[PDB]
RNA sequence: GGUUGCGGCCAUAUCUACCAGAAAGCACCGUUUCCCGUCCGAUCAACUGUAGUUAAGCUGGUAAGAGCCUGACCGAGUAGUGUAGUGGGCAUACGCGAAACUCAGGUGCUGCAAUCU
RNA sequence: GAGAACAGAAAUCUCCAGUAGAACAAAGGGUAAAAGCCCCCUUGAUUUUGAUUUUUGUGAAUACAAACCAUGAAAGU
């Protein structure tokens, strides 16, 4: 019993692992991307800030 | 979409009132949606639709005219001609039956094999 | 290999942004309109600003564009002021480039105190033929990569024809 | 991006491509629609290097139809191997077709015509070919005013003006001045009329000639059509992709 | 079978990267007296297809790619839900019955006319 | 985003991306060779005859024909 069990239980632990695996690379390059976004849209509106701007009129 | 303007509107046939949301022309009828009417009179730009309306405990009759843009033509008698057309047929084939409709039936005797399919048992 | 993706110049523009609205601009027009033989366009302020001085729709620059052999003529006769030695900038990503000049009458033009002294910005647009899919109204369409501009190729292009220098 | 992408609205196809207008396109062919079949003719002018189209097209949900279509490669026969293109060239096939299609109707009729992306401009060859057309005796609505010779400075024209037009008077009186003044250019771009040697009375002759033809025979003469479907069909296989 | 023109359905067609395209056409491309319009024959207008090019566009294949679409004895007869009981302290009985997700597969189909080795 | 003398975060110029994140009388629907900005021409925001929905009172919007008109080459509006 404890020989069948082990091999089950561990073809299917190799499969969770895959599926986190795929999904964390995914999820890895996405967060890298938006934070770069996110400090880019920072900087820009550091900058921005030096304008006076008032948003609302029309200038 | 080009196929909604090259398309027939007699008098007489059914249309369904489905108003899309790109053309700010015309929107009728808040509740007059997914509801059908057949044509009364037809001018350019336009066709007419008539509805049976309830209020109280009566349908009255209220007629509108409506951008072709939002009717569209009604598939509520299709298996209706179908069965008449059949109908017909079968008449015909009489002269040379129930016609009508039946609801589903119980199925009838049959006899099940066992060639390749043994009956495997089991439990829960 | 290069049979027809060669790299002419297309057209150069040139600038005169003035800091006031005036007899000013309208004689800087008369510099560039002198220099190009054509008449120049007068572009006013987008949005007043209150520090450089302006407010919106002054006539706060004037500027014209040339094609043709005329453009290299005056970009050579320009870029003879500079002594063919521009930067490893001034060239863009997508393969234009351009430089500015102060004191205009280091290019043939005199003196002329009559109406004084002024500097302008040559920026100077590259390509191949085949530009029109982008810039026609029927067939629209893009440009491949490989036929793409690049700081590359108009960086040897220049140092090669104008035999020039990067410095730096 | 992927959220960029799935929220992307994709035009038609036709669109994508910068060939059709369906602002244009619903405004032609939409009907009165009180009248239900009435089926509505447009005669279509299309301008490519080298060769022009002009067609007389119905639209319908089978997606359109073509009843009488003829092109610039025709008026070889008829008396013209130069100058497909321009606008006498254009305005001969616009009487062609004209003539075929009233020929095939057998009248001696009303379309609209469609001006396409080209820009409407005084002394353009869609209007030369809507001449032509008119000549030709379908009637389709138009105004005087975008013929060439139109003086913008007022509401009047010169018809002899667009006669020398129709005519080729610019060519040749272009031809005449670039010839006196030099041969550099003439020899470039005259080649074929260099070896010809034809003249201005003789290239309006010329156009006469093609015009009494195709008053002749605009039935159609179809092409020979050597190396029939299979030969074309295997030779162009060869050199077709496959996954 | 290829291509051009007009279209229908509107991503199975769109995006990204690379590659291939005999012939045909299409396209870049050559010129600016006139019709015309441009600050600027770059756009638009006109002329000859002559000087010349498949480089580009366009067409087609390719990617354990993105997306988009279809299906699933996929989820699952699960969740949820109508009815009954002196049933327990939520199951049972007769019934109805999903979706997301996951997995797999695919990546434009066509009408009219003309034309091509 | 990259790039150009004075010129910088914002003065003017050029190129690339950019399904709308802009504007149309502040988190919303609809609109991209437009329903948006600029340009050309006009002032149909005009009279007569009836029809429909909202609503018995009107008004509002709606389509519908005849005329005088504007517009565009035109379809048509």
């Amino acid at each position: 019993l404890k020989a069948l069990k082990d091999e089950k239980e561990e073809a299917r632990q190799a499969k969770i692992t895959m599926l986190k695996e795929r999904r964390e690379k995914k999820e890895e390059n996405e967060r890298y991307e938006r934070l770069a976004a996110k400090m880019h849209a920072k900087k820009v509106e550091r900058m921005r800030r030096r304008e006076k701007r008032n948003k609302a009129l029309k200038e | 979409h080009l196929s909604t303007y090259l398309k027939v509107y007699k008098v007489g046939d059914i249309v369904d009132i489905k108003a899309n949301g790109s053309i700010q022309k015309g929107m009728p009828h808040k509740f007059y949606q997914g509801k059908t009417g057949v044509v009364y009179n037809v001018t350019k730009s336009s066709v007419g639709v008539i509805i049976n309306k309830m209020v109280g405990n009566r349908y009255l009759e209220k007629r509108l005219n409506l951008r072709v843009e939002h009717i569209k033509h009604s598939k509520c008698r299709q298996e209706f001609l179908e069965r008449v057309k059949a109908n017909a047929a079968k008449r015909a084939e009489a002269k040379a039956v129930q016609l009508k409709r039946q609801p589903a039936q119980p199925r009838e005797s049959r006899i099940v094999s066992t060639e390749g399919n043994v009956p495997q048992t089991l439990a829960p | 290999q290069n049979p027809m993706r060669d790299l002419k110049i297309e057209k150069l523009v040139l600038n005169i942004s003035v800091g006031e609205s005036g007899d000013r601009l309208t004689r800087a027009s008369k510099v560039l309109e002198q220099l190009s033989g054509q008449t120049p366009v007068q572009s006013k302020a987008r949005y007043t600003v209150r520090t450089f001085g302006i407010r919106r729709n002054e006539k706060i620059a004037v500027h014209v564009t040339v094609r043709g052999p005329k453009a290299e003529e005056i970009l050579e006769r320009g870029l003879k002021v500079k002594e063919y030695q521009l930067r490893d900038r001034n060239f863009s990503a997508t393969g234009n480039f351009g430089f500015g000049i102060d004191e205009h009458i280091d290019l043939g033009i005199k003196y002329d105190p009559s109406i004084g002294i002024f500097g302008m910005d040559f920026y100077v647009v590259m390509n191949r033929p085949g530009a029109r899919v982008t810039r026609r109204k029927r067939c629209k369409g893009t440009v491949g990569n490989s036929h793409k501009t690049t700081k590359e190729d108009t960086v040897s292009w220049f140092k090669q024809k104008y035999d020039a220098d990067v410095l730096d | 991006s992927s959220a960029y992408s799935s929220r992307f609205q994709t035009p038609f196809r036709r669109r994508r491509e910068g060939k059709t207008d369906y602002y244009q396109r619903k405004r032609l062919v939409t009907q009165h629609k009180a009248k239900y079949n009435t089926p509505k003719y447009r005669l279509v002018v299309r301008f490519t290097n080298k060769d022009i189209i002009c067609q007389i097209i119905s639209s319908t949900i089978t997606g359109d139809v073509v009843l009488a279509a003829a092109y610039s490669h025709e008026l070889p026969r008829y008396g013209i191997t130069h100058g497909l293109t321009n606008w006498a060239a254009a305005y001969a096939t616009g009487l062609l077709i004209a003539r075929r299609t009233l020929q095939k109707l057998g009248l001696d009729f009303k379309v609209f015509l469609d001006i396409g992306l080209q820009r409407t401009t005084t002394g353009a060859r869609v209007f030369g070919a809507l001449k032509g057309a008119s000549d030709g005796g379908l009637y389709v609505p138009h105004s005087e005013n975008r013929f060439p010779g139109w003086d913008f400075e007022t509401e009047e024209i010169d018809p002899e003006l667009l006669r020398s037009y129709i005519f080729g008077g610019h060519v040749s009186q272009y031809m005449e001045e670039l010839a006196d003044d030099d041969e550099e250019r003439f020899s470039e771009l005259f080649k074929g009329y260099l070896a010809d040697d034809i003249d201005a009375d003789s290239l309006e002759d010329i156009y006469t000639s093609a015009h009494e033809a195709i008053r002749a025979d605009p039935a159609f003469k179809p092409t020979e059509k050597k190396f029939t479907k299979e030969q074309y069909a295997a030779e162009s296989k060869k050199y077709r992709q496959t996954k």
